[PDB]
């Protein structure tokens, strides 16, 4: 199963205050209006970087497991929230065939009517978690919209990364090397973002840099 | 015994260093602690075990050593014996007789600490702040950064405002003071 991203998949791709200003940058983003793989916790590739988002009724969706084999041959990551915690390990992990919650170490630390937005990436070592949350009134995808997720968390794990899996509704894609304008707001939020080489008007909108332009 | 390129009991049988060593070595006195009048037996240590060590072998495995040409099943009578001893510290032991606790430092998420001035306003500094540097007047703004942003942009990408990291408050960075020196003047003819 299958649907549309629209317009979602913005983060802030670097730390610096800009503000009402119409900033192109390059960086790992999702293409927007690509399709995302659909699921109501099968492993999945992670490519490039993931954004993953999560529609919400009842704390379903608990965290996520990442590596290349996932089973104890190498070091790999587990983020879980267990009821009032959230823990975050990078231990070689024998992982079960299919890992679920009921109702050698190098880092380790422990603190619809929802939607929750992820990314995650992992450059030169450093591992990258960019996020947002919102109230919702949908039950059957990922609501047409624009979000930019702040950065949460940058954990130097230097680990290899290739394969991910879910823990326990929720949406998948990878992120690309692609050129984005994104408008900056006087507060310095990212209010808007165009994707250039979505369609000619994109394409013209990034050339002039402008979110809108003349005849 | 304790070092890259050093030799002995210990240094073949119970712990080794690589010879080019990335790390330190620290140790201390401690008869005042680690010995006792009774013996402190409490400690053991390899005298016997075939072949050599490598570097960082903490090998536990414990059985009778058997040199030459005997088998040995245990009772360790003669030219076979077992692999560890005691260390007899007592408080009445002399100088190099004595107990020492030994560390060995051996060598991204370390580091050593980085350490601020104090912070001058409304004068000509050369700044730098985490990873950034410049020449500037530092002065207080009414920008308001996000809670992640660090430091802040003009148009032609010209960094303009930091964040402080130890008070959470920001700064607005100006240019250093530079001109042009023109001098006005009447013709040399006329007067100096
Ligand atoms: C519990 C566990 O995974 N232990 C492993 C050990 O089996 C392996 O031989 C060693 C390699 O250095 O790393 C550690
Ligand atoms: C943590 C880990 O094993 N990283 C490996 C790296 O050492 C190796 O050089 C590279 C080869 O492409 O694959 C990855
Ligand atoms: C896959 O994406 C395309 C748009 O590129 C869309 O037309 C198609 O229906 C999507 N497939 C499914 C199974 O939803
Ligand atoms: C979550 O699990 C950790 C062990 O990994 C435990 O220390 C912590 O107390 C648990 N938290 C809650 C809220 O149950
Ligand atoms: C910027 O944030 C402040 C709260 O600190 C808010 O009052 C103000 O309206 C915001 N400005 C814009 C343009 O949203
Ligand atoms: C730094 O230390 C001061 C106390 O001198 C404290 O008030 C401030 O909150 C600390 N800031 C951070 C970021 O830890
Ligand atoms: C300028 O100085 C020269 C001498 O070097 C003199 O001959 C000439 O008349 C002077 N002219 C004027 C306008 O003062």
């Amino acid at each position: 199963a299958y649907t549309n991203s629209f317009t979602r998949g913005v983060y802030y791709p670097d730390k610096v205050f800009r503000s009402s200003v119409l900033h192109s940058t390059q960086d790992l983003f999702l293409p927007f209006f690509s399709n995302v793989t659909w699921f109501h916790n099968p492993v999945l590739p992670f490519n490039d970087g993931v954004y993953f988002a999560s529609t919400e009724k009842s704390n379903i969706i608990r965290g996520w497991i990442f590596g290349t084999t996932l089973d104890s041959k190498t070091q790999s990551l587990l983020i879980v929230n267990n009821a009032t915690n959230v823990v975050i390990k990078v231990c070689e992990f024998q992982f079960c065939n299919d890992p679920f919650l009921g109702v050698n170490c190098t880092f380790e630390y422990v603190s619809f009517k929802n939607l929750r937005e992820f990314v995650f990436k992992n450059i030169d070592g450093y591992f990258k978690i960019y996020s947002k949350h919102t109230p919702i009134n949908l039950v059957r995808d990922l609501p047409q919209g624009f979000s930019a997720l702040e950065p949460l968390v940058d954990l130097p794990i230097g680990i290899n990364i290739t394969r991910f899996q879910t823990l326990l509704a929720y949406y998948v894609g990878y992120l690309q090397p692609r050129t984005f304008l994104l408008k900056y707001n006087e507060n310095g939020t990212i209010t808007d973002a165009v994707d250039c080489a979505l369609d000619p008007l994109s394409e013209t909108k990034c050339t002039l840099k402008s979110f809108t332009v003349e005849k | 015994q304790i070092a890259p390129g050093q030799t002995g009991k210990i240094a073949d049988y119970n712990y080794k260093l690589p010879d080019d060593f990335t790390g330190c070595v620290i140790a201390w006195n401690s008869n005042n602690l680690d010995s006792k009048v009774g013996g402190n037996y409490n400690y053991l240590y390899r005298l016997f075990r075939k072949s050599n060590l490598k570097p960082f072998e903490r090998d536990i495995s414990t059985e009778i050593y058997q040199a030459g040409s005997t088998p040995c099943n245990g009772v360790e009578g003669f030219n076979c014996y077992f692999p560890l001893q005691s260390y007899g510290f007592q408080p009445t032991n002399g100088v190099g007789y004595q107990p020492y606790r030994v560390v060995v430092l051996s060598f991204a998420t370390v580091c050593g600490p980085k350490k601020s001035t104090n912070l001058v306003k409304n004068k000509c500094v050369n700044f730098n702040f985490n990873g950034l540097t410049g020449t500037g007047v530092l002065t207080e703004s009414n920008k308001k950064f996000l809670p992640f942003q660090q430091f802040g942009r003009d148009i032609a990408d010209t960094t303009d405002a930091v964040r402080d990291p130890q008070t959470l408050e920001i700064l607005d960075i100006t240019p250093c003071s530079f001109g042009g020196v023109s001098v006005i003047t009447p013709g040399t003819n006329t007067s100096n």
